[PDB]
């Protein structure tokens, strides 16, 4: 019934800003995790509810793959129970998350002689984000109790923040992406199988 | 590393234009976000206009709106403020600034030496 596309999100040649971060539903098909797993190209490639060995067998209603990009000392906020700009703000696993997170360094792509400043992450918000929540505006955050009105100023902020990906920067702060993969069975028919 | 230097300014009477400039070394120019302030005689240095590279692409202090337009060179990674319109109110020092971050989650204000705006009744 076709192969599932993970290429398309694994290597899709632009990767999303976490606070925007991608999702894509992968329906009717036939995924090889197997592939994934044992490829030798990630760094992590962990799983909750579910073995990484054992996803070749399992049959799932539909699957979701969130991608994003975040430094690498990041990367363990995308986790159930964590918290931290990225997890608050940014991206939220909820606490009985089923599936698996996957990273890989991407300075080899991601970094820019002089710096890429492109991804950008939210740095400030009046509450946490809700599990699979997506924050996209870009008003200006009132830190304080006086209105802002669209102008920055005393507790006045731009709400987002550039990375600053130099391709000298220590390991911890050079670009990662992330492919979170939720699996979700319903009482439907599964959409979703591995092979054979 | 990250440096800003500002160029432009000088002395202009009621109602003339200047275009200051804001070179960065060390950094590119398309980013988050690059700003300008002015720091006028005896006063606190406000915050003047904003280029972001998300959301709305300008913002602007009310007393400069209409006034002001910021503006992007990415091959001479420069930041432009176009200043009509040019009142004695705003004569100041103006500096660009951006906000960095670092390896320990530090946030750095950087700032640049500043020009003067003088503007004569």
């Amino acid at each position: 019934t076709n192969l599932c596309p993970f290429g398309e999100v694994f290597n899709a040649t632009r990767f999303a800003s976490v606070y925007a971060w991608n999702r894509k539903r992968i329906s009717n098909c036939v995924a090889d995790y197997s592939v994934l797993y044992n490829s030798a190209s990630f760094s992590t490639f962990k799983c909750y509810g579910v073995s990484p060995t054992k996803l070749n067998d399992l049959c799932f209603t539909n699957v979701y793959a969130d991608s994003f990009v975040i430094r690498g000392d990041e990367v363990r906020q995308i986790a159930p129970g964590q918290t931290g700009k990225i997890a608050d703000y940014n991206y939220k696993l909820p606490d009985d998350f089923t599936g698996c997170v996957i990273a890989w360094n991407s300075n080899n792509l991601d970094s820019k002689v002089g710096g890429n400043y492109n991804y950008l992450y939210r740095l400030f918000r009046k509450s946490n984000l809700k599990p699979f929540e997506r924050d996209i505006s870009t008003e200006i955050y009132q830190a304080g109790s006086t209105p802002c009105n669209g102008v920055e100023g005393f507790n006045c902020y731009f709400p987002l923040q550039s990375y600053g990906f130099q391709p000298t920067n220590g390991v911890g702060y050079q670009p990662y992406r992330v492919v979170v993969l939720s699996f979700e069975l319903l009482h439907a028919p599964a959409t979703v199988c591995g092979p054979k | 590393q990250v440096q800003l230097v500002e160029s432009g300014g000088g002395l202009v009477q009621a109602g003339g234009s200047l275009r200051l400039s804001c070179a960065a070394s060390g950094f590119p120019v398309y980013r988050d976000r690059m700003a300008w302030y002015r720091q006028a005689p005896g006063k606190e240095r406000e915050w003047v206009a904003a280029i972001y590279s998300a959301g709305q692409q300008t913002r602007y202090a009310d007393s400069v709106k209409g006034r002001f337009t910021i503006s992007r060179d990415n091959a001479k990674n420069t930041v432009y403020l176009q200043m009509n319109s040019l009142k004695p109110e705003d004569t100041a020092v103006y500096y660009c600034n951006v906000k960095d971050v670092g390896h320990h989650y530090e946030y750095y204000d950087y700032w640049g030496q500043g020009t003067q705006v003088t503007v004569s009744a």
